[PDB]
């Protein structure tokens, strides 16, 4: 049994995309199907349904007049179409269905989609060192770092020493600023006496944009 | 809609507790409740449905119960793999989810090693200054992170950011950041980050003078 989706991406706030939802395992063409969405960081809310034969179709009072739920059971696929997307439309969507039918509980669920709305341009980061110190020692221990800042959209990965340094690394969550641009920082903590010694150079890319930069940060 | 609200929002446990969340429904929806298990970057997992029937292949030792508004799920013996956020749902009517409740490793307290990262000149040039403030390995997750210039609280200037448990050794780290213009920043002079943690007995303060 598996529901697969795509469709999702960066969308201006006004503008539409389609999901998708290829079911397979199971006969499709019987069951309720569901569109779930769950916002960055929150917990879980329907947002449209539809009846097997793909007869009655039912909303949320959010997404009402603005989302359409439909089906094509020749091609075992589920679709929302979302027209006039507003930025509180930024989620996960995942399709859902009850397999069991008695169980009257989402047993099946896809792996996800996520659907970005936002009037911000795709930017490429700049990168600035987080550099070691007396500041950034305590005991043996130097911390040092990147910041990875300004960005759009998400994702960005970031290594050190490429890959031959993973240990002490913490790569932390991206912040939204009220820019609508992403910000995040890398660091690794190492010992004072490996700098240096030794070379750090983290490794961020960026692959929304075709940027890819390998920052130096030094002591 | 129904609403449903559960209790714990987060609680600690260790590998081989008993722990139990409870949940309760605006109204009377009888045995119509589901449990489902989250992990991060995962969708949802079925867990119990009909209050008291356990999914599929869910182990023997998860075990729902409660009947009209009041109903708790149980782990009898809690494994590494059960660290998870749990949320609760009415399927009496339309459906309607709890808020949820994160389950996280307990282990002993570890306060935070802090560490003040000035703006690099790299950065400056650009016309825009991002102090950093990094408290690396801590447990519990609970600490606060106030930001400080001329000894003047910062408000609404600074953004924080959490890791997983580290899995490893099951502590937590914070990276806040500072953002100001070059201007407030060439503009004032004692830049400090101020952390509150129940592993320092008072509030320990990183600072540096600019220049």
């Amino acid at each position: 049994v598996q529901l697969l989706e795509s469709g999702g991406g960066l969308v201006q706030p006004g503008g539409s995309l389609r999901l998708s939802c290829a079911a397979s395992g199971f006969t499709f063409s019987r069951y309720v199907m569901w569109w779930v969405r769950q916002a960055p960081g929150k917990g879980l809310e329907w947002v449209s349904y539809i009846w097997p034969s793909g007869g009655n179709t039912y909303y949320a009072d959010s997404v009402k007049g603005r989302f359409t739920i439909s089906r094509d059971n020749s091609k075992n696929t589920l679709y929302l179409q979302m027209n006039s997307l507003r930025a509180e439309d930024t989620a996960v969507y995942y399709c859902a269905s009850s397999y069991d039918f008695w169980s009257n509980a989402f047993d099946i669920w896809g792996q996800g989609t996520m659907v970005t709305v936002s009037s911000a341009s795709t930017k490429g980061p700049s990168v600035f060192p987080l550099a070691p110190c007396s500041r950034s020692t305590s005991e043996s221990t130097a911390a040092l770092g990147c910041l990875v800042k300004d960005y759009f959209p998400e994702p960005v990965t970031v290594s050190w020493n490429s890959g031959a340094l993973t240990s002490g690394v913490h790569t932390f969550p991206a912040v939204l600023q009220s820019s609508g641009l992403y910000s995040l920082s890398s660091v690794v903590t190492v010992p004072s006496s490996s700098l240096g010694t030794k070379t750090y150079t983290c490794n961020v890319d960026h692959k929304p944009s075709n940027t890819k930069v390998d920052k130096r940060v030094e002591s | 809609d129904i609403q449903m609200t559960q209790s714990p929002s987060s609680l600690s446990a260790s590998v081989g507790d008993r722990v139990t969340i409870t949940c309760r429904a605006s109204q009377s929806i009888g045995s119509y409740l589901n449990w489902y298990q989250q992990k991060t970057g995962k969708a949802p997992k079925a867990l119990i449905y009909a209050a008291s029937s356990l999914q599929s292949g869910v182990p023997s030792r998860f075990s729902g119960s409660g009947s009209g508004t009041d109903f708790t799920l149980t782990i009898s013996s809690l494994q590494l793999e059960d660290f998870a956020t749990y949320y609760c749902q009415q399927s009496y009517s339309t459906p309607s989810f709890g808020q949820g409740t994160k389950v996280e490793i307990k282990r002993t307290v570890a306060a935070p090693s802090v560490f003040i990262f000035p703006p690099s000149d790299e950065q400056l040039k650009s016309g825009t200054a991002s102090v950093v403030c990094l408290l690396n390995n801590f447990y519990p997750r609970e600490a606060k992170v106030q930001w400080k210039v001329d000894n003047a609280l910062q408000s609404g200037n600074s953004q924080e950011s959490v890791t997983e448990q580290d899995s490893k050794d099951s502590t937590y780290s914070l990276s806040s950041t500072l953002t100001l213009s070059k201007a407030d920043y060439e503009k004032h002079k004692v830049y400090a980050c101020e952390v509150t943690h129940q592993g320092l007995s008072s509030p320990v303060t990183k600072s540096f003078n600019r220049g």
